[PDB]
């Protein structure tokens, strides 16, 4: 009953590429260095604005529209930080040693020390971005991975329809690797390598969620009502 | 109201 | 390395032969449950299992080729994930029940005895339900548990060898599914389904680590020295 | 050395 299952692999790729959200900018104030309140303000303001575009992207992910409102809410509440972080890691891939939060907000690990307890998260994010660069991750592979996160991360906290869509995304990832000229063995090895990184992305989100929770409790930064609700979903 | 995420998904463009 | 010279059947045999035994709990059936006594039962069990897990890890092909510092780091990151996938595997044919031990079978209602543990019980029970809906095989389980050991800490020079062994395990998994009569499309799909579970296993381990850290700070359960060190490694 | 270290070293 879902249109997503009749899509071919090329149609799935084209749908995800067309769904991509825009790259937002940070505020243009050149005042350096950042304080802890200043940097957490920039990072949360950017994340808050990116969340609006994520909702639009998610509704364009094949199969997401066929879910009920409650199921859509659940998947997004579960994966929202994972989704921002894989996009961040993707944007930073061509910038070794740096995190491109935005085109005018390119930070290194030392600037991660501007906020207490974030340098550990910066390092994990940087190691993930380097891993993607060393794998020569392609944009077509990236959009498949980000969609997998959306559909999978909350699927075992509720499913048949979702699992069939996830299967469709796996076929699409394999088809891209076959199209690049990989052997069958190289195809499943690479598929495993990418999916295992999603375990690390989940770890980074969980650490980032506890870090964001502490910033709210420590009243470091004003968090938007949207962010407070997305954060409150993780208890 | 209830959830901001509710209004965002219902008004998604 | 000698692990890279193993075929797929030799890898399964080596992993199956390395399997740790199923330990019993100190559960005194006459003793009424308290929050302290149930956490005491769970942590005492985990402490005894860690000894067997350490000697199991030595028998995982490629693990002993790593420096001693690298072995410490991998087990520090993955120990609770490994314990949990083991629990979920033991509990597969016990719907609604978690088989911590043959004499310690708990449902979600008994998890309410410990504050904050029922949310973790529900996630483990759902993972067990997913393994049962997939008819996870023992040969697939031992591959997955070894993947967790090698993957979970790999991003926190000779990591190329870790990735080389990890690929050999992917080869083994496809091999098993090919031998099970699955088509090429079904093999990659099942491979993907299995590895996405590890993202959920990371989540429960993250949540379980925070919960264990709360019982320690509350002085509820007397944690063993090894368990305390394995816990401090996540801070 | 850590406990884990000694047990791995045995
Ligand atoms: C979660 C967090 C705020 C948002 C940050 C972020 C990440 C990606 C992104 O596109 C926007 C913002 C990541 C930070 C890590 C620690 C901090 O609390
Ligand atoms: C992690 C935890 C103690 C260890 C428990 C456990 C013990 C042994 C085992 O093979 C699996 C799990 C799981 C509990 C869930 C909450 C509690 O903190």
């Amino acid at each position: 009953n879902s249109l997503a299952l009749s899509l071919t692999a090329d149609q799935m790729v084209s749908a995800l590429l067309d769904a991509e959200p825009p790259i937002l900018y940070s505020e243009y104030d050149p005042t350096r260095p950042f304080s802890e309140a200043s940097m957490m303000g920039l990072l949360t303001n950017l994340a808050d604005r990116e969340l609006v575009h994520m909702i639009n992207w998610a509704k364009r992910v094949p199969g997401f529209v066929d879910l009920t409102l409650h199921d859509q809410v659940h998947l997004l509440e579960c994966a929202w930080l994972e989704i921002l972080m894989i996009g961040l890691v993707w944007r930073s891939m061509e910038h070794p040693g740096k995190l491109l939060f935005a085109p005018n907000l390119l930070l290194d690990r030392n600037q991660g020390k501007c906020v207490e307890g974030m340098v550990e998260i910066f390092d994990m994010l940087l190691a993930t971005s380097s891993r993607f660069r060393m794998m020569n991750l392609q944009g077509e592979e990236f959009v498949c991975l980000k969609s997998i996160i959306l559909l999978n991360s909350g699927v075992y906290t509720f499913k048949d329809h979702i699992h069939r869509v996830l299967d469709k995304i796996t076929d699409t990832l394999i088809h891209l690797m076959a199209k690049a000229g990989l052997t069958l063995q190289q195809q499943h090895q690479r598929l495993a390598q990418l999916l295992l990184i999603l375990s690390h992305i989940r770890h980074m989100s969980n650490k980032g969620m506890e870090h964001l929770y502490s910033m709210k409790c420590k009243n470091v930064v004003p968090l938007s009502d949207l962010l407070l609700e997305m954060l409150d979903a993780h208890r | 109201k209830h959830k901001i995420l509710h209004r965002l998904l219902q008004d998604s463009s």
